[PDB]
């Protein structure tokens, strides 16, 4: 039967409409908040870099500079020239690149040989040259400071201070996206962290930010038969469940669970203190929308049958309750439903082998991101709380540099909506469109992202305004909240998994406990890989390897098991900083002041363990990298897809005759399309190999020495694939 | 039934060329996706239409129809004819090298 989602994804002019006014008032003075445009400032710094290349040629001091920063300069110049559309300007870059080549070929014969092996491999040789620690050396900004001897504008200074960590941050849109996508490939040893003069810098979040600022404002349009748009009739609760008082098994919080001769549960959920009937009716109709479209959506959770929604006198409720006794009035609207007992076992429960846990976790993350494509967001899967935790917090505020201290982490996923059955209790839904518009949800929890960017550094006494690149996020804030929802889903998974781990390893064989925690590490990475596949289509196997290029599975295993169980509290403060080196192999130890509560660990309330010191980072650092790796792989793959298709039309207009140009250019239009294919995605290069052969049909005239080799390796790879395909 | 290796390939190709999300892939686009998968037909105007466009369930059924008609004697051949660089001179120890980095490994039976 038909199987598709009821949401179409597109783009819109601007997310910054009906937002709060861009103004920061403080000490009675209202300061306007102004955008520093990303691409405009970016281009100013690249032309300044270009002039600086020219003042380096005139200085005739190319020997004074190490051989592999003329390799960086030349390779970037060649890459930039290829990215340039019109011939007149790409020749003014090759003007600048030729003295660097003349010198390298004459005074550095070996480096010249290595560089040319890259120039015939790719049209953007700089992105593969920088698939390693070379990326941490900012050759562009170094040259700018040395030869552009004139002070930067207030915004080049702003752009520089924000994106100081790598020259890739100044690359034009295609070169940066291509570099960022391929920096997860198997040859690439790049990881966004370098060690400074004894200090360690992490800039995984900057990769995401520098990507997001080049994106266009997304927007989701819901089908007219969508759950939030289709006019639904009244609820026909024509039957009333007869509440016996011995059929009730249990009472899981304003919900009473009743037994049945069919070994499943009829549950009856009672009105909260502050709660309208609307909410319980929405939960009813959600359960029906799920049921109706369960095949249509390939939803895997066990879905409850909504039985009835009606009102019940509070006397009867309180009468049929005894044993563990948030209801308010003498009349209480009710939502009664039928569901397996799996629906009421929280996914973090000790009584699951890790065969059932993995199976049930896989169920949850599938329906979480399938329903996201469907356009439905569950913003309260867990109570990780105004002070509501932000998974991707450095991209949403100006101040924070790392992710905050999760408070009472085990209590957050306590009544998590994730069960052995799968997704559960889906009443508190939110339309995905609410994240891309100025809804009540967004201006409450994300008011800075929607107002935008005050800090004293930003303030310009001359102007009277506070200027920052942050205020640019007003036109794109929906894109930020989209990615944050993705990371938020996977962090609730992680706390749920860690909760299970703590309660299973407690009262246990040290090898048996350690082996459990590394399986928990694997199911977490497997979960993120699943998300990437549901969101992009990348084979989950490859999504996993792309992920493990960036996130260290084994570092994550050993900081999860160390911080989410209380054994470290029984250590004195200074055998503890002997153990931290084992879990932060190169990275700095996790510094913290707080006094440890014995048997608990770090605990502000002295009863419940937290993740992090009182006003510190969360100590789960490679978890933080995991989420950004996940979220960047998604958004990065989608931008690469867009640049792929944007260039795909170019080669198709040249091919058809709609754009006349030379032979030697039509082939480099096609070869450029090769560079925007996804990493590890073969059919994309099968498609451009087809374009290559058609171009040789169009231009038999043309010599093809520059692209024969790079397109042979695609041809030989495709031939080898199909002989391996003959496994019979 | 297809193999797991090529339903994965077909699933990603479908996901990539569906430019706006939900299975809303229009007949104008399916030419290029099959081109990316090794096909180049003339007339294909059937097999679900589902409104006038098709879902993935229809795609992965559309395909084995176009793959249960491939007389692959000329497909598996041509493939060997690539590495036969000179002509009709078959391959050698190199024909185990290539099969050791494209998509597979693990004990080829070099005959
Ligand atoms: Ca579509
Ligand atoms: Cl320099
Ligand atoms: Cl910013």
């Amino acid at each position: 039967v038909k199987q598709y989602y009821f949401a179409r994804r597109g783009e819109t002019s601007t997310h910054d409409t009906s937002l709060p006014p861009p103004v920061k008032v403080l000490s009675g003075r209202s300061i306007p908040l102004k955008e520093i445009p990303f691409e405009a400032t970016r281009n100013e710094l690249v032309q300044i870099y270009l002039t600086s290349i020219d003042k380096l040629i005139k200085s005739n001091k190319l020997n004074s500079i190490p051989s592999q920063q003329i390799a960086s300069h030349y390779l970037f110049l060649r890459s930039l020239a290829n990215s340039e559309t019109d011939g007149i300007k790409k020749n003014q870059i090759l003007s600048l690149a030729k003295p660097l080549g003349t010198y390298l070929a004459s005074k550095e014969p070996h480096v010249w040989k290595m560089i040319n092996e890259l120039i015939e491999k790719s049209e953007y040789p700089i992105i593969h040259y920088l698939k390693n620690n070379r990326a941490h050396s900012n050759f562009m900004l170094a040259l700018i400071h040395e030869y552009h001897k004139e002070p930067l504008t207030k915004n080049q200074s702003a752009f520089v201070q924000k994106f100081r960590d790598s020259s890739v941050f100044l690359f034009p849109n295609p070169i940066y996206t291509a570099w960022l996508a391929h920096s997860y490939d198997e040859d690439s040893s790049f990881n966004p962290m370098f060690r400074e003069r004894l200090s360690t810098n992490f800039y995984h979040s900057t990769l995401t930010d520098n990507l997001l600022l080049r994106t266009e404002p997304k927007e989701v349009t819901l089908s007219s038969e969508h759950h939030y748009k289709k006019e639904k009739g009244p609820i026909d609760s024509s039957f009333r469940y007869q509440m016996s008082s011995d059929r009730l098994l249990r009472i899981q919080g304003r919900t009473l669970l009743f037994s049945t001769p069919q070994n499943d549960v009829v549950a009856v959920k009672v009105q909260k203190k502050g709660e309208p009937k609307s909410t319980l009716e929405e939960e009813f109709e959600m359960a029906d929308y799920l049921l109706k479209h369960q095949r249509r959506l390939d939803v895997h959770s066990k879905l409850p049958q909504p039985l009835g929604q009606y009102s019940v006198k509070k006397s009867e409720i309180l009468e049929i309750s005894r044993g563990s006794l948030i209801d308010d009035s003498k009349d209480l609207e009710v939502y009664v439903y039928k569901a397996p007992q799996s629906y009421f076992t929280y996914l973090h429960d000790k009584n699951q082998d890790l065969e059932d846990l993995t199976a049930s976790v896989k169920t949850n993350v599938h329906d979480l991101f399938v329903l996201l494509r469907e356009g439905i967001v569950f913003p309260q899967l867990a109570d990780i709380f105004k002070g509501r935790y932000q998974a991707l917090v450095q991209l949403l505020n100006v101040l924070q540099f790392q992710l905050g201290r999760i408070d009472k982490w085990q209590k957050a996923v306590e009544y998590v909506n994730l069960r052995s059955s799968g997704l559960a209790d889906l009443g508190d839904s939110l339309p995905i469109t609410s994240l891309f518009t100025s809804s009540d949800f967004t201006k409450h929890y994300f008011s800075e992202l929607l107002t935008g960017g005050y800090h004293p550094t930003f303030f310009d006494k001359s102007s009277g305004t506070a200027n920052s690149l942050f205020t640019g996020k007003r036109r794109l804030f929906g894109n930020y909240l989209y990615l944050n929802t993705i990371a938020e889903y996977l962090l609730v998974i992680q706390l749920t998994l860690g909760s299970y781990g703590d309660k299973v390893t407690r009262d246990m064989d040290k090898p048996k406990k350690e082996a459990v925690w590394r399986e928990l590490a694997n199911v977490m990475f497997t979960s993120c890989a699943e998300a990437i596949h549901i969101m992009t289509g990348i084979p989950q196997s490859r999504a996993l390897t792309l992920l493990k290029q960036r996130a260290n599975i084994e570092k994550h295993f050993r900081q999860t098991q160390f911080w989410m169980t209380p054994d470290y509290s029984k250590l004195d403060e200074d055998t503890l900083q002997m153990e931290q080196y084992s879990i932060y192999s190169g990275e700095p130890e996790y510094e913290f002041t707080d006094k440890l509560v014995s048997g608990v660990g770090l605990s502000v309330d002295g009863v419940h363990q937290d993740l992090g010191g009182y006003n510190r980072e969360s100590p789960l650092r490679e978890l933080e990298k995991l989420l950004y790796a996940t979220v960047t792989l998604i958004e990065g793959t989608m931008q690469l897809d867009k640049e792929f298709f944007k260039q795909l039309e170019q080669v198709e207009k040249i091919l058809s005759g709609e754009i006349k140009t030379d032979a030697n250019s039509c082939f480099e239009a096609v070869a450029q399309l090769l560079d925007l294919a996804r990493p590890g995605c073969h059919f994309q290069k099968r498609l451009v190999l087809s374009y290559y052969e058609e171009a040789k049909l169009k231009y038999p005239s043309a010599p093809t020495d520059a692209y024969d080799s790079r397109f042979q390796v695609v041809a030989r790879t495709n031939a080898a694939i199909t002989i391996q395909r003959f496994w019979r | 039934q297809l193999t797991e290796e090529q339903i994965a390939e077909f699933k990603e190709a479908f996901s990539l060329f569906d430019k706006d999300g939900d299975g809303t892939i229009t007949t104008k686009e399916l030419g290029t996706v099959m081109r990316s998968l090794g096909q180049n037909p003339t007339e294909a105007e059937l097999q679900d239409m589902i409104n006038e466009v098709d879902a993935d369930g229809n795609g992965t059924i559309d395909f084995p129809e176009f793959l249960t008609m491939m007389a692959r004697k000329m497909k598996d051949t041509d493939s060997e004819e690539e590495i036969r660089e000179a002509f009709r001179v078959f391959d050698k120890d190199g024909n185990g090298y290539i099969s050791a980095a494209e998509l597979r490994h693990v004990m080829t039976n070099l005959g």
